[PDB]
Order: C-alpha cells, then sequence, then structure tokens
C-alpha cells in the first residue's frame, strides 16, 4: 500500500478547479515523479467522476514509451492521487510560444511519435479526442509523451461509433460539430491541428466567440503559407479534410495511410518506436528539480464502496 | 502565444 506521506512535495507544477499537479520524490527510492492531487469533492460535484476513473484504467491498460506512465494511484478520504511519470521538457505549447514555428524537420519528428501512439491507442480499442499543445509534452531526452486520457473512450476497433460531445473547441473536428455520432477519425484531425501550429505557427481556425469557432471549423478551408514544403501542404491537406471518409488515416487502414505520405518518406517506423532516432531538441535542464519549461505562474509557489472501485493501482514496472 | 485552452465534456 501507499500513502500521501511517502513523497516529498518539491515544486508546484500545475493548479486548477480540480486540483494541483506536483514534482514529488519518492522518498523511499529517490525518484522523482508528478503528482496529480484532485479534490473529491470537487470531482463528483461537477460529475468528473467517470473521466477520473476512465483516465486510471486506460493508464493501468497501456505501455508506449509515447504515452505517459503511471506508477501510483491512490486515494486518501477527499483526495485522489496519480503518480506519474515526470515530463522535464514541459508542454509544447510552452515551447512553441516560445520560438513562434517549428521547421518541418522537426514538426516530423514530433507528427511521427504521436502518430506512432494514436497507432498504439487504436491497436487498443482506445480513442484519444483531446491532442493539444498542452497535452504534448517533453520527456528529459526530447520525446514526446501525451498526458491527460480522462476524454477517451474505450472498446473502439474498426468503424465503431461515440456521442458524447467533448475535447477542446479549437481542436474539434468537423464531425463532432454535427449531431450524432463520430468514429476514431476525429484523432487524425486532432494530429491536423497540432502540425499546423508547429507548422504555420498558429491555430487553423480561430475565434474568441465558441459560435463563430464552431462556423469555422465546418464551412471555412484552410490557408496555408506560399513557401510551405508541397508534401507539408499535402500532409496538412489530408490529415484536415473536413469529411472523415476522406480525411487521411479516415480510411480502413487508420494510421498506415498516415505512416505511407510522403511527408513522412525519410522515417523508420520501426525505429521510431524503438527512440533510435536523435531527437531534435534536449531539453536544457541542470538538476532534476528545475522547472524552467514550466510557468513561473505555478513554479515560483510554496505548497500545502462502488464509486472509486477501478481506481487504486501500483505498477509492477 | 495564443491563450491556453480548456477541455470540456457536455
Ligand atoms: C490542475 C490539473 C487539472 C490537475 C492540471 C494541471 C496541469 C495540466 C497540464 C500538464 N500538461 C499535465 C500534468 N502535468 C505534468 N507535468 C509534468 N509531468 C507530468 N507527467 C504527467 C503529468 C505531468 C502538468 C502539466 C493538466 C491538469
Amino acid at each position: 500500500k501507499v500513502t500521501m506521506n511517502d513523497f516529498d512535495y518539491l515544486k508546484l507544477l500545475g493548479k486548477g478547479t480540480f486540483g494541483k499537479v506536483i514534482l514529488v520524490r519518492e522518498k523511499a527510492t529517490g525518484r522523482y515523479y508528478a503528482m496529480k492531487i484532485l479534490r473529491k469533492e470537487v470531482i463528483i460535484a461537477k460529475d468528473e467522476v467517470a473521466h477520473t476513473v476512465t483516465e486510471s484504467r486506460v493508464l493501468q491498460n497501456t505501455r508506449h514509451p509515447f504515452l505517459t506512465a503511471l506508477k501510483y494511484a491512490f486515494q486518501t478520504h477527499d483526495r485522489l492521487c496519480f503518480v506519474m511519470e515526470y515530463a522535464n521538457g514541459g508542454e509544447l505549447f510552452f515551447h512553441l510560444s516560445r520560438e513562434r514555428v517549428f521547421t518541418e524537420e522537426r514538426a516530423r519528428f514530433y507528427g511521427a511519435e504521436i502518430v506512432s501512439a494514436l497507432e498504439y491507442l487504436h491497436s487498443r480499442d482506445v480513442v484519444y479526442r483531446d491532442i493539444k499543445l498542452e497535452n504534448l509534452m517533453l520527456d528529459k531526452d526530447g520525446h514526446i509523451k501525451i498526458t491527460d486520457f480522462g476524454l477517451c473512450k474505450e472498446g473502439i476497433s474498426d468503424g465503431a461509433t461515440m456521442k458524447t460531445f467533448c475535447g477542446t473547441p479549437e481542436y474539434l473536428a468537423p464531425e463532432v460539430l454535427e449531431d450524432n455520432d463520430y468514429g476514431r477519425a476525429v484523432d487524425w484531425w486532432g494530429l491536423g491541428v497540432v502540425m499546423y501550429e508547429m507548422m504555420c505557427g498558429r491555430l487553423p481556425f480561430y475565434n474568441q466567440d465558441h459560435e463563430r469557432l464552431f462556423e469555422l471549423i465546418l464551412m471555412e478551408e484552410i490557408r496555408f503559407p506560399r513557401t510551405l514544403s508541397p508534401e507539408a501542404k499535402s500532409l496538412l491537406a489530408g490529415l484536415l479534410k473536413k469529411d472523415p471518409k476522406q480525411r487521411l488515416g479516415g480510411g480502413p487502414s487508420d494510421a498506415k495511410e498516415v505512416m505511407e505520405h510522403r511527408f513522412f518518406l525519410s522515417i523508420n517506423w520501426q525505429d521510431v518506436v524503438q527512440k533510435k532516432l536523435l531527437p531534435p531538441f534536449k531539453p536544457q535542464v541542470t538538476s532534476e528539480v528545475d522547472t524552467r519549461y514550466f510557468d513561473d505562474e505555478f513554479t515560483a509557489q510554496s505548497i500545502t464502496q462502488e464509486m472509486f472501485e477501478d481506481f487504486d493501482y501500483i505498477a509492477d514496472w | 502565444g495564443r491563450p491556453r485552452t480548456t477541455s470540456f465534456a457536455e
């Protein structure tokens, strides 16, 4: 069994309604983790129970270098706690806010890792449903890790459908803004939006008014910069095709149509997963406790029976 | 830049 007091609470990485995320150090081992700490009473009050429970079930039945790994899940009387591996490199949202726009080659590196992951997830009958720069993190070695699995759907294989209107407004596939059900293609739309942010330096469609933002995703055609490579333009036009059946990775082969596009001609898909590629960017951290790739906003602060049945957890690794 | 986004679910 494991308890809140097996951990040293070192730095605050995030904070919101549902709780905090803290860099912590397991006292008995020395090894550093990110701990997601959530108030049970706020989770229950805002109908986010299933999501939390899905997140733990998903995180429990997944094994992949580009998906974040759960070491410990536990609860106290008023809290739920996930102890997952620490992403030293911060969010892509952080890096891309700084650089503004990545090179095609770098975009391509990250794009491959996301694709390999969505491949894995789709092979497990999971549809991720929340691809965004915020959910994409970088480990110590410079590799992507998907964080946050609350919005996933499970047991969707081949052409199974889903109904829940969910995810992130800016990142929503057109078919999810149409009434009725939708398939796993939505993940590829998602990839299309992040690759575009990485390459064209802005969101493909944006309006603070959500009514307009949806009129945009449904009706408007993406523009591309003039000197963006033709194979990049091709990839993006394919992933941001509005009709899912005509979208790249929207056919019966799924991730394979995306792997066999000529944007990725130089990528060896056997050796992406095996991690034989020197990443194009190494986070530049001095100590283990350095949080220069998270916001001063959070890091500068110092620190303090039915429903949750399938939650507690201890990893064998 | 661009502001931080927030996940929803109806
Ligand atoms: C307030 C709540 C709702 C709890 C929350 C705060 C922040 C975040 C964003 C992160 N990208 C994911 C968690 N975290 C991490 N940081 C570092 N390594 C990590 N591994 C797993 C998560 C994580 C901070 C950034 C998501 C949720």
